[PDB]
């Protein structure tokens, strides 16, 4: 199983430098190109560049050359992306992905392989802002014994006043996925984010089953578990 | 560079 | 660099329909073209490489064809989990540019929202603020309206909404609307209501609660 494990989400002020990493396992890191892909909020994919860890040969998009450096330490299976001075427009999700090669070719001359990004990291969320990191407050969205519709009830957790993105929300340590909706975060006028996660359950499960929302905000190293019950 | 893709073949004698 | 366009930019179709997205490149790139799928909240996944070779673990209903300048990704029998955004990428010469993307939506029967309202928690009240949440769950189509009434007085400028992407299983949407007040203002009023309109409802639905019983 090939796995790319990217560094955690970060917030950094404009002008600051930043280096993020992607740690690889499951194949020979020195033997395939690996690269970086930018995704700005609400936008498509942008190929930034690739590096071949074996000799650290690099190829950049000209839109990113001289603006970022891609490097690698093959002794610890890690690829890096760096900035010298972040701009506000660098706010995005950065993916690190193996640019695998396909097809068969001769050892005795260069071959035009088919290259594709076959395994992707989970992505690193980078936020360029002067605002400081803040952990979330988590509140229950309590189901009621009466606001029950069609034999189903809804409950959830409100995750409020955190910065930067993202938070992740699981239910019962990932055992509960069916009927779960976690909403896109909204930026409040305070400049802090807020979102909700909800789950629909049979009304009969109110009080008898256990619903706990697990909220992770890695930028603050915070993790909150909230039990939700009818009130 | 009409054959630039070839620069990515790191698995040859050259 | 090589420029790619994709057509259309978004499409909708029914479950079981055959659907095609088209990629066009600024020069001939032979078969040096990949397709990716991105589901909301997820990293992209490789579906096809070398224009037509299907990657292990990808359903047979996905197929790629075309060579040179024009390429098509076909989904033979559209399933609700195919609701996503698709990107082509040329692998002919660096930079290996991605196309702009095509969003695929599932068209399905009308479905009225289930509506739930949630009063603020007592843990929150002790902090200075009061959030009231109205959830509109699993509806279609995406168009809907929420009005907040406090003691029959319509509110404005103190709510925010968020809406999920199309559900991968039943092709519906959901929407949360959050009304924010100070504890003070919240303590001044008794009845809190969210009034919901949708075309799947023969009439506006209203869900309410009375503060402190």
């Amino acid at each position: 199983q090939v796995q790319l494990v990217q560094s955690g989400a970060e917030v950094k002020k404009p002008g600051e430098s930043l280096k993020i990493s992607c740690k690889v396992s499951g194949y020979n890191f020195a033997s395939e190109w690996i690269g970086w892909v930018r995704q700005m909020p609400g936008k498509g994919l942008e190929w930034m560049g690739i590096i071949y860890p074996g000799d650290s040969d690099t190829k950049y998009s000209p839109s990113f050359q001289g603006q970022v450096i891609i490097s690698a330490d093959k002794s610890i299976n890690t690829a890096y992306l760096q900035w010298s001075s972040l701009k506000a427009s660098d706010t995005a999700i950065y993916y690190c992905a193996r640019q695998n090669h396909y097809g068969s070719g001769s050892y005795f001359y260069r071959t035009a392989y088919y290259y594709a990004m076959d395994v992707w990291g989970q992505g690193t969320t980078v936020t360029v802002s002067s605002a400081s990191t803040k952990g979330p407050s988590v509140f229950p969205l309590a189901p009621s014994s009466k606001s029950t519709s069609g034999g189903t009830a809804a409950l959830g957790c409100l995750v409020k006043d955190y910065f930067p993105e993202p938070v992740t929300v699981s239910w019962n340590s990932g055992a509960l996925t069916s009927g779960v909706h976690t909403f896109p975060a909204v930026l409040q006028s305070s400049g802090l984010y807020s979102l909700s996660s909800v789950v629909t359950v049979p009304s009969s499960s109110l009080g008898t089953q256990t619903y706990i929302c697990n909220v992770n905000h890695k930028p603050s190293n915070t993790k909150v578990d909230k039990k939700v019950e009818p009130k | 560079n009409e054959q630039e893709l070839l620069e990515l073949d790191k698995w040859a004698s050259l | 660099d090589i420029q790619l366009t994709q057509s259309p930019s978004s499409l909708s179709a029914s479950v079981g329909d055959r659907v095609t997205i088209t990629c066009r490149a600024s020069q001939s790139i032979g078969s040096y073209l990949n397709w990716y799928q991105q589901k909301p909240g997820k990293a992209p996944k490789l579906l096809i490489y070398a224009a037509s070779t299907l990657q292990s673990g990808v359903p047979s209903r996905f197929s790629g064809s075309g060579s040179g300048t024009d390429f098509t990704l076909t989904i033979s029998s559209l399933q609700p989990e195919d609701s996503a955004t698709y990107y082509c990428q040329q692998s002919y010469s660096t930079p290996f540019t991605f196309g702009p993307g095509t969003k695929v939506d599932i068209r399905r029967t009308v479905a009225a929202p289930s509506v739930f309202i949630f009063p603020p928690s007592d843990e929150q009240l002790k902090s200075g603020t009061a959030s009231v949440v109205c959830l509109l769950n699993n509806f279609y189509p995406r168009e809907a309206k929420v009005q907040w009434k406090v003691d029959n007085a319509l509110q404005s400028g103190n709510s925010q909404e968020s809406v999920t992407e199309q559900d991968s299983k039943d092709s519906t949407y959901s929407l949360s609307s959050t009304l924010t007040l100070s504890k003070a203002d919240y303590e001044k009023h008794k009845v809190y209501a969210c009034e919901v309109t949708h075309q799947g409802l023969s009439s506006p639905v209203t869900k309410s609660f009375n503060r402190g019983e």
